[PDB]
RNA sequence: UAAGAA
RNA sequence: UAAUGGUUUAAAGGAUCCGUAGAAUGAAUUAUAUAUAAUUUAGAGUUAAUAAAAUAUAAUUAAAGAAUUAUAAUAGUAAAGAUGAAAUAAUAAUAAUAAUUAUAAGACUAAUAUAUGUGAAAAUAUUAAUUAAAUAUUAACUGACAUUGAGGGAUUAAAACUAGAGUAGCGAAACGGAUUCGAUACCCGUGUAGUUCUAGUAGUAAACUAUGAAUACAAUUAUUUAUAAUAUAUAUAUAAAUAAUAAAUGAAAAUGAAAGUAUUCCACCUGAAGAGUACGUUAGCAAUAAUGAAACUCAAAACAAUAGACGGUUACAG
RNA sequence: AUAUGAAUUAAUGCGAAGUUGAAAUACAGUUACCGUAGGGGAACCUGCGGUGGGCUUAUAAAUAUCUUAAAUAUUCUUACA
């Protein structure tokens, strides 16, 4: 609060904004193979059956990827994109899979948003 | 609590409404306080000597005008804790207001505790309408108690016909004494005089004390046998 | 008494003796010509002029004051709200138009006129310490405001202070009494013009 | 020593005690009672006592303070609070 | 209420008022200037006749003491040139209102 | 000293609150300067000396035998129930001392903020200390003078 | 030339 | 995109003081270029005198008092003790308990009393002595010698530990008796450690005013408290404390001469949880103390106040 | 020195529906909490000091007086003096 503490490092918090996805490595997305496809159940209020998988990245982290769209065709051994953004009520799962990209398909009979969702014109 | 600001300013918010057109009719008041301003200050002002006795408030006597020994012998060479403080509440305290009269006023009465028993009218006739000459002690318009004595005493001292109050405050007494013994004097020989011509008097004072105390007393016996029933059960 | 002095009515006290604060009277004096030079203004201007006392003894001159002044007066209680809060309070009471001689034309007035708030021109108050709700109200009702000040009594709640004692009925009333014949000239004056 | 007090909610007395007047009846009655026990029963010697009993206890046998609304009425005058 | 008014455009100096938890800091502005200001305070603005105002709010920023505030910091911490001019007995003289003419 | 001098802004102030008329500050050069501006420049309605009881009526000459005796009383002015002194505080603080060129006091009297120094307000004083001179800061502007910025008035 | 919102 | 912040209660005053550095801050007048020099006494000090119980605080040494427990007797008799009510492997016919004496031992300190006060804090009120410290005002003297204070130093409740003494009462643990559905608890009985003293270690407390120190200033009232007068009376002046406040501040509760107006220096805080945890280091005989993370998870979490509901919550009435 | 695996191993976070105690919040039915020690799997229980962030929530042993009472005060409208 004195001039001499504000010399000697005092001062307001930097407003550093955390990574979200720190096992990319800040890259946009990395590829990965998954490991498994679970189905979890989201914290309540929500109620469903949420597909999700484990992956691992070419950096080596293993993590959780929430897998969007109303079908999927994720399988042990498909190779898959991962981007940032969580899953918000699948605690613990902190990305999303890429639709369209690697051995995952766009959703199929996709009309609306057909770019989050892999799917051509 | 705050001063208030919206009680004087009547007339700036009033022209604002005026000004706005949010108010259409002038009020009545309006030219009248707007030549006749508020006094809007409500300020602390300083006092500088006391009204009463004429000591000055807020002065300092320095070393240099005490170049003399004090009583314990001792020069004044630098100033005390005292001097060093500063003093400034002094001009803001309403000053206590003294008179050497109330001095003499307080023995009068310690000397003639029976002039307390004579009533006093504190109701002021008219302050202004007072013209006496203190030459003498009586006055017209005046009655006759130890304020007759005190204004005496206070015109033999600005006269110097005395140099010590308490020979003008003796010689003030005696004059008082004469005064008084000559109306008790008048008093008793009206009396007398009248009861020689057939005056009829009904109560008098000791008839008066006398029943009153008759009065009292009836209630008390009646306590009085009431208790020693209840004590006696 | 000296252990209840409100200290922001510093400036009005010429000292103190015998345990009481006293009022420096040439102070009091100069108050009280503005004030009644007040009082004659706003009576010589046609305002509507309030005298408010609510202690003991002191009906008589406020009633006489009111009628010397062709003024009005309460002197049992006041109505908090009384003109905040005037249609709620006062507007059921009657009202009556009167010419410049203030004599009585009998004209019918309408249920709007009669409904609207009659604000008092001038407000003058002979215990403002125990009349606190009035002196707000005329605040926010932006009445300007006489009052007898004694050394407990907050000076900036009234627009004209008269420094003096309100604890004696002898002292209110020549206060009170001086107010109400500057405010009979006042009137007097107007009803001279309105002859002329 | 004078012992101010804190500005109070209230000043009030709890349980009031009041002039609980004896009924002259009973007083009448305890004497009688000891003149009997010391002067034996049916004695002359207070007579008086019983015509008095009889005459006070004949029709009927047995023959508030405002302290808290002068308190309630007093106190803000009195307290001594400072101005605000 | 009324509120002072420099040019009737904006306010007089700048004040720094604080209402409760709320810390305003009002700038007056030039000519052309819009009113860069807090929402509540830009409505307030609107309805007063400020044209031109900068500011900012710090501690709290609940929208009713910012409302009740900022009219306070108008009316109670300005003081127009005459109040200063008449208080100080000096002339305070606007440089731009003499540079043209 | 700008210790006395903080002491002597957060006293004026203290007693513009209050609504006293007459107060004193410490008797010293710096002291006696400040409040000869503030009185020339209408904030002070009479600057007197006198000792610790009270201005002097007549002159009381100065000596080591009452030097620390003496003060310096200023009369407050207040006008249409505000005071004229409101506020009064230091820019250049004892533990952060703020000289500054010409150039940048006219920067600062032009409405920029210079070492995060608000600007010069409409109805404000800012005082400069140049060569143990107090002065008006477009005095020090007008004459070309650098100077350490002292306090504000308004 | 310093605006905040959920 | 908020420090144009905070730290009584939301996160945050260091247990306390002493004091080193400070590239921290800090009186007055004059002269010469922020310094030097000469002057000054207002801060800070020293020594006397005077007044006062400087009584209280610290160490040391020497004493007193009521009671408790046990032991022995004396007479006397059948129960005693405890509990809500009972029962207890060790109350009583081996004469108990109660009473009256007499011996012994430890620990404690009733009233005064308000912790008023004293002390840096922790602490400290049965008595006396020795030594040391602490008050106010005057006189003289020094001439800014000051403030604060990183690191450092010292002291530091209760518990705890190491040795040696002591151990009457109280009493962790343990063993029993009850209660209970259950008792691992509250209650009852034996009762070890500890509580006591001597020499140490340790350096933590809601170590609290949950409020660092210093300086300048700001409106009142009432009490005391301590001096200084003046003749119980001046409802006597000048100080400190306490109580209620104005203003001011504040999220308010509220603070109130500081939580106000300012200045200086230091300490500390930056969502909750993880966590005062882990790891490392230092110290310690140990217990531990200090220093003190991160990942993971979440959009919480907290403070003041408001109105209710509730309470094995109060009082008054009917 | 530093990184990387590691059998085994300590802690901690989260989620679904549940499960068990009655410790805290009211006098929470044994005042809570801080420090420290012992016991207990743990919640907690017990000992010693401290704090209020619990008791300031504080609210009677009660009795009162004498001067012209009216042909006089109460009336009074800028009057008189
Ligand atoms: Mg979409
Ligand atoms: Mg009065
Ligand atoms: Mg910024
Ligand atoms: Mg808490
Ligand atoms: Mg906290
Ligand atoms: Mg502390
Ligand atoms: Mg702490
Ligand atoms: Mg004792
Ligand atoms: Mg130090
Ligand atoms: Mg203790
Ligand atoms: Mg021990
Ligand atoms: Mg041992
Ligand atoms: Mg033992
Ligand atoms: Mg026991
Ligand atoms: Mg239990
Ligand atoms: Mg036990
Ligand atoms: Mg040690
Ligand atoms: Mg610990
Ligand atoms: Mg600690
Ligand atoms: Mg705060
Ligand atoms: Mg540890
Ligand atoms: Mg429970
Ligand atoms: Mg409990
Ligand atoms: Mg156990
Ligand atoms: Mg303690
Ligand atoms: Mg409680
Ligand atoms: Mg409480």
């Amino acid at each position: 609060a004195t001039l001499n503490q504000i010399k000697r490092g005092s001062g307001p918090p930097r407003r550093k904004k955390i990574s979200t996805a720190p096992q990319l490595d800040q890259c946009p997305q990395r590829k990965g193979v998954v490991l498994r496809v679970m189905v979890l159940k989201p914290k309540k209020p929500n109620s469903a059956q949420r597909k999700a998988c484990r992956v691992r990245l070419t950096n080596g982290n293993v993590v959780s990827a929430y897998i969007p769209g109303e079908g999927h065709d994720a399988q042990e051994h498909s190779i898959v994109y991962v981007r940032g953004g969580r899953c918000q009520d699948l605690p613990g799962v902190k990305y999303h899979v890429i639709r369209g990209a690697g051995d995952l398909s766009g959703v199929v009979n996709r009309i609306s948003s057909r770019s989050k969702y892999g799917a051509k014109k | 609590m705050k001063i208030q600001t919206n009680a004087v300013n009547v007339l700036q918010r009033t022209s604002a409404y005026l000004k706005s057109g949010l108010l259409k009719e002038t009020p009545a008041w309006y030219n009248v306080v707007a030549s006749i301003p508020p006094s809007t200050k409500f300020t602390r002002e300083p006092r500088f000597k006391n009204p009463s006795n004429g000591h000055i408030i807020g002065k300092l006597v320095d070393v240099t005008e005490q170049p003399h020994a004090n009583n314990k012998g001792l020069y004044k060479t630098r100033p005390n804790s005292s001097d060093k403080r500063v003093g400034v509440k002094r001009l803001y305290r309403p000053p206590k207001l003294t008179y050497v009269e109330d001095r003499l006023r307080s023995l009068f009465y310690k000397q003639h505790p029976w002039e307390l028993s004579r009533p006093k009218i504190l109701v002021e006739n008219e302050i202004g309408d007072e013209n006496y000459d203190w030459s003498h002690m009586l006055q017209i318009g005046r009655p006759l108690d130890g304020e007759s004595v005190i204004q005496r005493t206070m015109y033999l001292i600005k006269t110097k016909q005395y140099g010590d109050m308490v020979e003008a405050y003796d010689h003030a007494r005696y004059e008082f004494y004469a005064l008084r013994m000559q109306e008790e004097t008048e008093q008793q020989v009206a009396l007398e005089e009248a009861e020689m011509f057939g005056s009829l008097f009904g109560v008098s004072a000791i008839e008066h004390g006398i029943q009153k105390e008759q009065e009292v007393l009836d209630v008390w016996e009646k306590k009085v046998v009431e208790e020693t029933e209840l004590m006696a059960a | 008494s000296t252990s209840l002095w409100r200290s922001s009515t510093q400036s009005y006290i010429y000292g103190e003796y015998k345990g009481i604060h006293i009022i420096d009277l040439n102070q009091t004096l100069s108050y009280l010509k503005r004030a009644a030079k007040v009082v004659e203004g706003v009576s010589e201007s046609g305002g509507i002029i309030l005298f408010l006392g609510t202690r003991q003894g002191q009906k008589r001159g406020l009633e006489e004051a009111a009628k010397k002044t062709h003024g009005y007066y309460v002197s049992t209680r006041w109505i908090p709200g009384t003109l905040t809060n005037s249609t709620e309070i006062s507007g059921i009471w009657e009202k009556q138009e009167i010419d410049s001689n203030d004599n009585p034309t009998e004209r019918a007035l309408s249920p709007n006129e009669t409904s609207k708030q009659v604000k008092p021109d001038l407000l003058v108050v002979l215990n403002p310490t125990e009349n606190r709700n009035a002196l707000l109200e005329a605040i926010k009702s932006r009445v300007p405001t006489i009052a007898i000040i004694d050394t407990d009594s907050e000076p900036s709640l009234v627009t004209y202070p008269i420094p003096g004692n309100d604890d004696s009925l002898r002292s209110v009333n020549f206060l009170l009494g001086v107010l109400a014949r500057a405010g009979q000239r006042g009137l007097q004056n107007r009803l001279a013009r309105n002859n002329e | 020593p004078v012992y101010r007090l804190p500005p109070l909610p209230r000043l009030k007395v709890k349980k009031p005690i009041i002039r609980q007047e004896a009924n002259k009846c009973l007083v009448l009655m305890s004497n009688l009672l000891q003149c009997w026990s010391s002067y034996g029963h049916m004695s002359p010697k207070c007579a008086g006592l019983v015509t008095e009993l009889k005459s006070c206890t004949s029709e009927s046998a047995l023959g508030k303070s405002n302290i808290n609304y002068h308190a309630a009425r007093l106190y803000d005058r009195i307290n001594g609070k400072p101005h605000d | 209420k009324e509120i002072p008014r420099y040019e009737n455009r904006t306010i007089y100096g700048d004040i720094d008022f604080r209402y409760h938890g709320v810390k305003l800091h009002l700038r007056s502005a030039k000519p052309g200037f819009g009113l860069r200001v807090n929402h509540v305070i830009f409505e307030i603005c609107e309805c007063a006749g400020i044209k031109d105002l900068s500011g900012k709010v710090y501690k709290s920023r609940n929208d009713m003491n910012i409302a009740k505030g900022t009219i306070e910091a108008f009316t109670k911490a300005q003081k127009t040139l005459d109040e200063v001019a008449l208080g100080r007995g000096k002339k305070l003289v606007d440089v731009r209102k003499v540079y043209y003419s | 000293s700008l210790v006395k001098l903080a002491n002597t802004c957060a006293h004026l102030q203290n007693c513009s609150k209050v609504r006293v008329a007459l107060t004193s500050i410490p008797y010293t050069k710096l002291q006696l300067q400040f409040a000869y501006n503030l009185y020339q420049q209408g904030f002070l309605s009479s600057l007197q000396k006198g000792s610790t009881m009270g201005p002097d009526k007549d002159f009381v000459e100065v000596t080591p035998d009452n030097i620390s005796t003496r003060r310096l009383w200023v009369g407050l002015k207040y006008r249409d129930n505000k005071p004229v002194l409101s506020s009064c505080k230091l820019i250049s603080k004892p533990n952060s001392r703020i000289h500054l060129p010409m150039e940048d006091m006219k920067k600062l009297c032009s409405g920029v903020t210079i070492r995060n120094i608000k600007p010069l307000q409409p109805g404000e004083l800012i005082l400069v200390r140049a060569h143990n001179n107090i002065m008006d800061i477009n005095e020090a502007i007008s004459k070309k003078l650098d100077g350490e910025v002292l306090c504000r008035v308004k």
